């Protein structure tokens, strides 16, 4: 079952999105995408991008932050709803929870399944790359050569991030 | 019913359809998904 | 350069001009309470641009040479005629009150448009902040209907939206029998014809809602008779002010640049005040309107843009 | 590009990322370096609807070679036959 | 063409500005002692907050 | 929806026709479902009968047009023995037009969609005969 | 494909039908933006790290930082839709239907 | 493994704690005890209405900031690269923005919170 | 050649005369904006600023000329192309044997 | 907005439409829609009031949805493909993802419900950057995948796009919805040549951006949005009807004026591909367009409306605004018919 554990990890996946996709209050969407991105770290991170990974959950976690800030005042209401208060968040929850057990119980049984498309389920595994041995990160020199390579990447960015901090300072001034 | 009358009348009830809104965006990106799933499952349109 | 976003680049900034001497004063008034006098004497004294009263033909006064045009090129609006009978069935009365609002909507952009443009503060004879006093007269009396005010509203609320208010309203006043006595010492006929009941109506107007709705937002200084007598004691009480409210306090350089290319753009000052809805009022058929335009681009000096009527000494048309 | 300005600048703003068999950071090659350089050398030049045709065998391989779909499949199929055996008591695996 | 759906819609405001609403932009109310350190134990200091 | 016009289009012009009536009320009821999605999606019903009963209506229509036209024109191929003739489908068009006149209960309609309906599927045998592309390939 | 890219497609997929179907809050949308980033940048990161594909290794990171972008717009107008309304419902933004 | 069972470990500790807490000690439960807490009388309102914030547009800033650290954090390894011309020219042309953003947002009052 | 405008063969044609009609139409196109200009700015339409509406006119056939230019280019490329293919292909392209009207046959159909 | 502040937004509208159309790699051509979305959003609430922001969020959900199956069909290119290169993708699910994405952006019917909706409530000046600037970045897209969208679904995008776009403007007094209506009907048009001539998908493209341009720069020099304050015109500017008679008559698609090119070029290359009843269809639901044109007209020009009398005091002040290249922009909208063949500079 540990050979399994990218599996595992990405049913968690998927239970994360369906907690926030049926849009119950904010607050727990926020806790949803919160577990998503957790999961979701460590999906990348098993595959040998540390970096990659543990960025993304430290950059949802900040956005997250905001995200709570901003729920209290300004998507709140007197009775938040949690996924049981509403039909129409609990039918939406319940089915995307359905769904994904289905597919999980059926590439499981076959080592195989076909949710519209194929897909193999020996598990992840067998894919991985059998010749490792250079006395370096792959994923740090790639990343790190943004600053080398990626000059024109890095003035699209840092301009679209100046006129960020620009544009929302229009956006928001009444 | 080649009349002009008729066929006036027909791009008058056609033009009604299109245009009587209700400015919603749920009801917008509703018919969205409506469009993407029958865009598979009816024309395949994906393959 | 012409004003605009490249001369507000380069340094043309409203704050640079401006000084605590940069104001945009109104006198108010009922009929006859002495407010042209006192307008006039404190521009001189403060040394500020003096707006008369804008009249029938204040827009002929600022375009061509000058001078009153013909009044059909105003529509006929007559103020006399107002006086002789309120409630004619033509609609003079509302079409005067509708064409005065467009004229003193016109002289507050000149006004402001001095004012930002050289620094200067400007003194005016009511404003289109009180114009409402005699529309509202006219409506208690039974000259207007009830539809001319919706109208007037519509306008308005498009319009007195983009300006700024006065820094200063002085304000006169003289209860109505006096105005009453001074009407008939004036010696115009059709004046003489003024009910009380309508001066009231101004008087109510003024002391019931445009007061009240000024001070919340600008100095008010009220006069009786004999204190107005004396300009220079108002001029003193002006020059001491505290200036401490009303929305001139948040104005910066970003904004009065956008007030700026509003006022010096006049068919962007008086968009609204023709809004495609049919009053019989001020509706003007198809015929009507096209015989009269064709006879004001008959007059000398209006054929063509300014500069290049050479009718009226124009040069170098060729070259310009 | 709709508007080549880099071949006509000789400025490279964004080739250097296209493809995994460009140079990259010390040389490390990816995973199918080999089936890549194969398949655009083919259709080098010849445009799209010859090379779909003409360089059909490189692709196929470098299409095998991304997703592995022909391997997991052969692989299954082995795996599956060998449990099919296991309760048989048809196959004892070696230490 | 007007229809029956259409019949509640009106044309747009001349200058399209909307007139400004007040659907409730209520403060904060908060009993600010007496059991409080800072309200010396027998002040009910009852304050509107905003943020 | 190709695997369906295929059946219809892949058997022989005017024999089996209650097969026929299988291939044209299921395209007939498919697009009455397809004009129930989007109404009821931009148009939100009242409530959940409200949007059901309207759901009803539009496919039990379009398939009611479905059925009768590949019936009313196979019925007819076999009655003339002229399997390819666009005449067969005006008549089959025209009765669909029909169908449409009475369950909206307007003569007016009902003379119209005749026309327009008995025209185009005239029209559309005429394409399959002559090989009329309307997405036409690229070729050139 | 791997049984893994089953799951990442069906986060993908939840995420934009999270997306389409709205109920009122305009927050809860704006997380499902936030999310299908998610899927995106997981999807992008496995089949770079898997292919050893060196150089593709950054553009997942600037994927996030679009995302951020892209997310500040969002509250950004969240904000002004409040401060009007005083709520974020989207049933209010409705005004251009006439 | 052992990041797993360290973390399995450590929060399933905590979990123990509060099972303890709440299982040990002798409860006595009615309304008045678990009211809402306001300093001896009852709350005016719900806590659920809305909280304004006042410094809602640095938050958003705060969203396009902690995306640069993402940016800048891989530097100590972008300073191994020979082409050491390129890297830091745009490592600083990276820091020069951020710094640019910081100082249009200050003069123009976005750190100064709404009142 | 990518992303340019006149690819350097296209110096071997013959470059478009300065009077091309073509090209005296694209001045008369200028001349028609420039008394436009003058119109909506109610000026003398005919005479008012004669150096505006003579950078109309240069403008216009400045701009029109290579235009025309190119024009001329992208033509000559067609044809170009096409003749090398037909000769690449002579097989595609046969050279039929062609009948008389004396042999060969066309039904008549009578107006009666 | 200060007016240097204006101008570096402006850029950045430009610059991200100018690296979608210079990119050779996905990546890059999805930054360049996140940076042209980013700087529009703020042209769009320019004016702060309650229509322009939902203007403004409205564009914002249909522009970030658009862009985020954008980039999940680029992901999928790469598993497919192993590579980044705008070209033909390779694998079918992708092309159809982006080709949704780019109706999307475009506002092809059925995805057509922002258009109206966002152009009625920005100020005119936005609304002519929404309806001719932003076409060319997705425009330029799909010139370079066409060779594998799948035919069905751009020709169903385009024959909707000119039925909805035909009846939408039908029912509209609002010249902001007329003109998104009609942009609706025009792009079906661009997509509909574009499996066969992408040439003609440019040149139906450029003399769109020509036409409304003139349009949307007469509205703004009188500052018009309505039909009847249009109507009011002739007794301010005589030429001004005139010259949008002239126009209006072009963007209907009569000879012999330049706005029958476009329609005239698409049916010959539809026709060489023996697709008769397409371009047939296409045309005569092309009358639509005409009808509600010429309703303007005649409210225009060759009418003469009721005016007001404060009409009278506009006759003493010249018109003021910039009015940019409006001379020029008017005799290519209507002038350009015997310079078709020029069309091959496209080629
Ligand atoms: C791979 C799998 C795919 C991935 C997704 C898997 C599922 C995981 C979850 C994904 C997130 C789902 C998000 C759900 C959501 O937020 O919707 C809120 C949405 C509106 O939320 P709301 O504001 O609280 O309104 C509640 C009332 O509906 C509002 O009151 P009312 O007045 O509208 O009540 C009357 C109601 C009655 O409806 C009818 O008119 C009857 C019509 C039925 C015709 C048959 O009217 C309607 O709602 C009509 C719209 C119905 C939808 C259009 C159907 C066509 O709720 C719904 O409309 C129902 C959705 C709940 C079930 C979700 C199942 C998802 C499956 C989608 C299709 C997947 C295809 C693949
Ligand atoms: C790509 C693949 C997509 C193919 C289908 C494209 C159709 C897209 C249509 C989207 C725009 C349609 C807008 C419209 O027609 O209005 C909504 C309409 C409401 O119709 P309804 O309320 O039921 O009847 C009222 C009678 N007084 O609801 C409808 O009935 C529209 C149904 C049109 C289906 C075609
Ligand atoms: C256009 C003015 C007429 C006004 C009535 C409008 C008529 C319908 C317009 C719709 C479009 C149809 C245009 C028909 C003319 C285009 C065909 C053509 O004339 O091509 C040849 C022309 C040069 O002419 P050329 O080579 O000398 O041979 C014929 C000379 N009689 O090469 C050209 O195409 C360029 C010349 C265009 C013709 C107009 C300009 C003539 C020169 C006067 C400019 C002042
Ligand atoms: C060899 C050339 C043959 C000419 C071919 C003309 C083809 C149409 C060209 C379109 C451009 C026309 C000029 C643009 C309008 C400007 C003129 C105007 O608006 O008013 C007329 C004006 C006189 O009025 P005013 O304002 O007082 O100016 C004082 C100057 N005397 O100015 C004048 O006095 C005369 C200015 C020219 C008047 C143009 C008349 C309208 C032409 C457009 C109608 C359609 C043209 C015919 C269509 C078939 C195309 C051949
Ligand atoms: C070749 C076609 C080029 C056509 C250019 C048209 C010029 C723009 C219209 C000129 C009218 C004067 C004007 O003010 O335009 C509106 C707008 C300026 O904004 P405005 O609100 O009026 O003033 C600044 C206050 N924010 O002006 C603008 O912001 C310009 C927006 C339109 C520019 C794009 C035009 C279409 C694409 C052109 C490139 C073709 C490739
Ligand atoms: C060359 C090959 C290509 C051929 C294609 C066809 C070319 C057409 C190009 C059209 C370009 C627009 C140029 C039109 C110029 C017309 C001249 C004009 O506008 O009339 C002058 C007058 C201007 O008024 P104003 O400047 O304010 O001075 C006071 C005078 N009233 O205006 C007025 O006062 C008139 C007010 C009454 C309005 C009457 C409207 C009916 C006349 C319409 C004629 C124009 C029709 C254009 C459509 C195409 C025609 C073929
Ligand atoms: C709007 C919702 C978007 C949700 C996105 C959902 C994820 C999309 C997954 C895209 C990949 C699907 O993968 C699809 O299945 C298999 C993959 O081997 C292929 O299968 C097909 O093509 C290949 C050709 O080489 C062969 O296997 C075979 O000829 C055929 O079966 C399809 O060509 C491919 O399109
Ligand atoms: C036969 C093959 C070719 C035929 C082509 C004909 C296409 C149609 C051309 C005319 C289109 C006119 O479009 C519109 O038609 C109707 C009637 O017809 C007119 O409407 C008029 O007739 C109707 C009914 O007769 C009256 O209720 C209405 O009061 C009256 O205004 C509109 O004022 C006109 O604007
Ligand atoms: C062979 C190809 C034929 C091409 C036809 C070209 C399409 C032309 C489309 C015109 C459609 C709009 O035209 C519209 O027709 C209806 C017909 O009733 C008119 O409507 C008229 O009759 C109806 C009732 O019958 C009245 O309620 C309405 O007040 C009256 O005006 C509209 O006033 C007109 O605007
Ligand atoms: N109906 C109407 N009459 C107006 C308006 N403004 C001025 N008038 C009239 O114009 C005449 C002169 O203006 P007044 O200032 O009020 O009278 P006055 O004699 O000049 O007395 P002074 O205030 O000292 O200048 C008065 O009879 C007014 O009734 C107006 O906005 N509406
Ligand atoms: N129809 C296409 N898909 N391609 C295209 N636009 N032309 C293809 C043929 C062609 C036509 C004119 C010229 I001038 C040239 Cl050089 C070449
Ligand atoms: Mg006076």
């Amino acid at each position: 079952m540990m050979l399994y554990i990218v599996f595992i990890l990405s049913v968690i996946f998927v239970m994360g999105f369906v907690g926030f996709s049926s849009k119950p209050s904010p607050i727990y969407g926020g806790l949803g995408l919160i577990v998503s991105g957790g999961v979701g770290c460590g999906i990348v991170l098993n595959f040998g991008g540390s970096f990659l990974g543990l960025m993304v959950f430290l950059i949802y976690l900040g956005g997250m932050m905001v995200v709570f800030g901003y729920t209290t005042a300004m998507a709140t209401e007197q009775y938040p709803e949690i996924w049981l208060s509403n039909k129409a968040v609990l039918g939406a929850f319940v089915t995307g929870l359905l769904m994904e057990f289905f597919m999980v119980y059926y590439v499981l049984k076959d080592k195989e399944v076909e949710v519209v498309f194929e897909f193999n389920g020996l598990g992840d595994w067998v894919i991985y790359d059998t010749g490792d041995s250079g006395f370096f990160s792959e994923e740090a020199m790639g990343i790190a050569a943004l600053y080398s390579y990626g000059t024109w990447l890095v003035i699209v960015t840092g301009w679209s991030l100046l006129i960020g901090v620009v544009v929302i300072m229009e956006i928001t001034r009444g | 019913a080649i009349l002009p009358k008729t066929i006036s009348l027909a791009q008058m009830k056609a033009s009604t359809l299109v245009t009587n809104q209700k400015g919603l965006i749920k009801l917008y990106f509703l018919s969205f998904l409506i469009t993407i799933l029958i865009s598979m499952i009816l024309f395949n349109f994906h393959e | 350069l012409q004003y605009g976003p490249l001369a507000y680049i380069l340094g043309e900034k409203a704050t640079k001009k401006m000084t605590e001497k940069s104001k945009l004063i109104t006198v108010d008034g009922n009929i006859c309470s002495g407010k042209s006098k006192l307008a006039k004497e404190i521009a001189e004294k403060l040394g500020l641009k003096h707006f008369p009263e804008a009249g029938i033909h204040y827009v002929d006064s600022t375009t061509g040479d000058g001078k009153p045009l013909p009044v059909q090129f105003s529509g006929n609006c007559s103020l006399e005629k107002f006086y002789d009978d309120p409630k004619s069935n033509d609609g003079n009365s509302y079409r005067l009150q509708a064409w005065l609002y467009a004229s003193r909507l016109l002289q507050y952009a000149d006004a402001l448009e001095h004012l930002l443009s050289t620094g200067q503060g400007v003194v005016l004879e009511r404003s289109i902040y009180s114009d409402f006093v005699f529309l509202e007269a006219m409506y208690r009396q039974g000259f207007i209907r009830k539809q001319c005010v919706d109208h007037y509203n519509q306008v308005k609320k498009v319009t007195i939206c983009e300006y700024l208010p006065p820094h200063v309203v002085v304000y006169v006043d003289v209860p109505v029998p006096e105005v009453q006595s001074r009407i008939q010492k004036k010696g115009n006929p059709h004046e003489m014809k003024i009910t009380s009941a309508y001066l009231q109506d101004i008087e109510n107007a003024y002391k019931g809602t445009f007061l009240p709705e000024m001070s919340e937002k600008c100095e008010v200084l009220q006069y009786s008779a004999w204190e107005a007598q004396d300009a220079e004691k108002v001029v003193e009480d002006i020059e001491y002010l505290k200036y401490d409210k009303g929305p001139w306090l948040d104005q910066n350089d970003r904004k009065l640049h956008k007030l700026r290319m509003l006022v010096q753009d006049k068919l962007e000052v008086l968009n609204y005040t023709s809004i495609p809805v049919f009053l019989p009022e001020v509706t003007v058929g198809a015929h009507q309107s096209d015989q009269v335009f064709q006879e004001f681009t008959e007059l000398p000096g209006r054929k063509y843009r300014a500069g290049y009527n050479e009718d009226v000494g124009d040069k170098w048309i060729w070259l310009k | 590009p709709f508007f080549d300005v880099q071949k006509r600048l000789g400025v490279d703003l964004d080739r250097w990322m296209t493809i995994q068999s460009a140079e990259q950071p010390h040389k490390i090659p990816s995973r199918c370096h080999a089936f890549e350089k194969e398949w655009i050398e083919c259709a080098h030049g010849i445009g799209s609807i010859r090379a779909e045709k003409e360089c059909k065998i490189e692709f196929e391989d470098f299409r095998e070679c991304l997703l592995r779909q022909k391997t997991m499949k052969r692989l299954h199929a082995i795996r599956r036959q060998r449990e099919k055996l296991i309760k048989e008591g048809k196959y004892t695996p070696p230490p | 063409y007007p229809t029956k759906e259409t019949a509640h819609w009106k044309p747009p405001p001349w200058n399209d500005v909307d007139p400004p609403k007040d659907t409730l932009v209520s403060n904060l109310t908060l009993n600010f002692g007496p059991q409080h350190p800072a309200a010396h134990g027998v002040l009910r200091l009852v304050m509107e907050l905003s943020g | 929806a190709k695997t369906v016009l295929r059946q219809y289009w892949d058997i022989p012009e005017g024999t089996e026709c209650h097969r026929k009536t299988y291939a044209t009320t299921s395209i007939g009821g498919a697009a009455g479902l397809v004009v129930s999605a989007y109404s009821v999606a931009l148009k939100t019903p009242t409530s959940f009968l409200e949007g059901v009963a309207r759901t009803g209506r539009y496919t039990f229509t379009a398939a009611a047009i479905g059925a009768i036209f590949g019936l009313t024109s196979c019925i007819s191929a076999q009655v003339r023995e002229k399997p390819d003739d666009p005449l067969n489908y005006l008549i089959g068009g025209c009765a669909g037009g029909l169908i449409l006149g009475a369950r909206t209960r307007s003569y007016g309609i009902g003379a119209a969609a005749c026309a327009y309906m008995g025209l185009t599927a005239a029209l559309v045998k005429m394409g399959q005969l002559e090989g009329w592309q309307v997405f036409a390939e690229p070729k050139v | 494909m791997s049984m893994v890219y089953m799951n990442i497609m069906m986060a993908f997929t939840v995420s934009l039908v999270g997306l389409l179907m709205y109920r009122s809050h305009l927050m809860s949308s704006l997380l499902c933006l936030e999310g299908m980033m998610l899927s995106l940048f997981v999807m992008a990161a496995l089949t770079i790290l898997n292919s050893h594909f060196t150089l593709a290794s950054m553009m997942p990171i600037i994927l996030l930082v679009f995302a951020a972008c892209e997310a500040a717009l969002g509250l950004s107008l969240l904000v002004m839709v409040s401060n009007t309304y005083g709520t974020d419902y989207v049933q209010n933004l409705n005004l251009l239907q006439c | 493994m052992n990041l797993m069972l360290a973390l399995l470990t450590n929060f399933t500790l905590a979990t123990l704690l509060v099972i303890i807490a709440f299982w040990l000690p002798q409860l006595n439960v009615y309304s008045e005890k678990t009211s809402p807490y306001e300093c001896g009388f009852d709350p005016m309102g719900s806590a659920r209405l809305p909280f304004s914030m006042k410094f809602f547009l640095v938050a958003i800033t705060f969203l396009l900031f902690d995306l640069e650290i993402a940016l800048l954090l891989p530097l100590p390894w972008a300073s191994q690269t020979a082409n050491l011309n390129t890297m830091l020219t745009m490592a600083l042309f990276l820091i020069i923005l951020l710094a640019v953003s910081l100082a249009y947002e200050w003069t123009q009052k976005g750190l100064e919170w709404t009142e | 050649a990518t992303f340019q405008f006149l690819p350097d063969e296209a110096r071997s044609l013959p470059p478009p005369k300065l009077t091309d009609p073509r090209l005296a139409f694209v001045g008369f196109l200028g001349y028609c904006s420039g008394l436009i200009d003058n119109a909506i700015r109610r000026r003398p339409v005919l005479l008012a600023g004669l150096h505006r509406q003579l950078l109309y006119i240069t403008s216009f056939v400045f701009v029109g000329y290579y235009l025309l230019k190119r024009q001329d280019y992208m033509y000559a490329v067609r044809d170009h192309d096409m003749f090398s293919y037909i000769k690449s292909h002579p097989e595609d392209f046969p050279e039929k044997d062609k009948k008389t009207y004396g042999e060969v046959f066309e039904e008549f159909h009578p107006v009666r | 907005m200060n007016p240097i502040i204006f101008i570096i937004i402006l850029l950045t509208i430009m610059l991200g439409t100018i690296i979608v159309m210079i990119s050779s790699h996905w990546l890059l051509v999805w930054i360049g829609f996140e940076m042209n979305m980013l700087a529009i959003i703020p042209i769009m609430m320019k004016n702060h009031n309650p229509r322009a922001t939902e203007a403004s969020t409205k564009y914002f959900l249909t522009q970030s949805t658009a862009s985020m199956l954008l980039m999940m069909a680029v992901i999928i290119n790469l598993m497919f493909s192993g590579q980044w290169t705008v070209m033909k993708l390779f694998n079918p699910m992708a092309s159809m993802l982006m080709t949704m994405a780019l109706a999307m952006k475009l506002g092809m019917a059925p995805f057509h419900f922002w258009v109206p909706e966002v152009t009625q409530g920005i100020p005119l000046s936005s609304g002519l950057i929404l309806l001719t600037w932003q076409k060319l970045a997705p425009m330029s897209v799909l010139y370079q995948i066409f060779p594998s969208i799948n035919l069905n679904l751009i020709l169903t995008l385009s024959v909707l796009s000119i039925l909805i776009g035909g009846w939408g403007g039908l029912n509209q007094t609002q010249l902001r919805k007329i003109m998104a209506y009609s942009s609706i009907a025009h792009m079906g048009w661009m997509t509909a040549v574009l499996p066969y001539n992408p040439t003609m998908t440019l040149l139906n493209l450029i003399i769109y951006i020509i036409m409304t341009s003139t349009m949307f720069t007469m509205f703004m020099a009188n500052s018009t949005t309505t039909t009847l304050s249009l109507s009011h015109t002739w007794n301010k500017t005589p030429i001004m009807t005139v010259l949008i008679l002239a126009t209006l008559l072009s963007m209907g698609g009569l000879p012999p004026l330049s706005g029958f090119m476009p329609k005239w070029m698409i049916i010959q290359e539809m026709t060489k591909n023996n697709s008769i009843i397409l371009p047939t269809f296409m045309a005569i639901t092309a009358l639509l367009n005409l009808y509600f044109y010429m309703r303007l007209t005649y409210s225009t020009t060759l009418t003469m409306f009721p005016s007001t009398n404060n009409m009278k005091m506009k006759w003493q002040f010249p018109l003021m605004k910039k009015m940019t290249f409006l001379p020029t922009m008017v005799v290519l909208s209507t002038m350009m018919l015997p310079l078709t063949p020029m069309l091959s500079v496209l080629e």
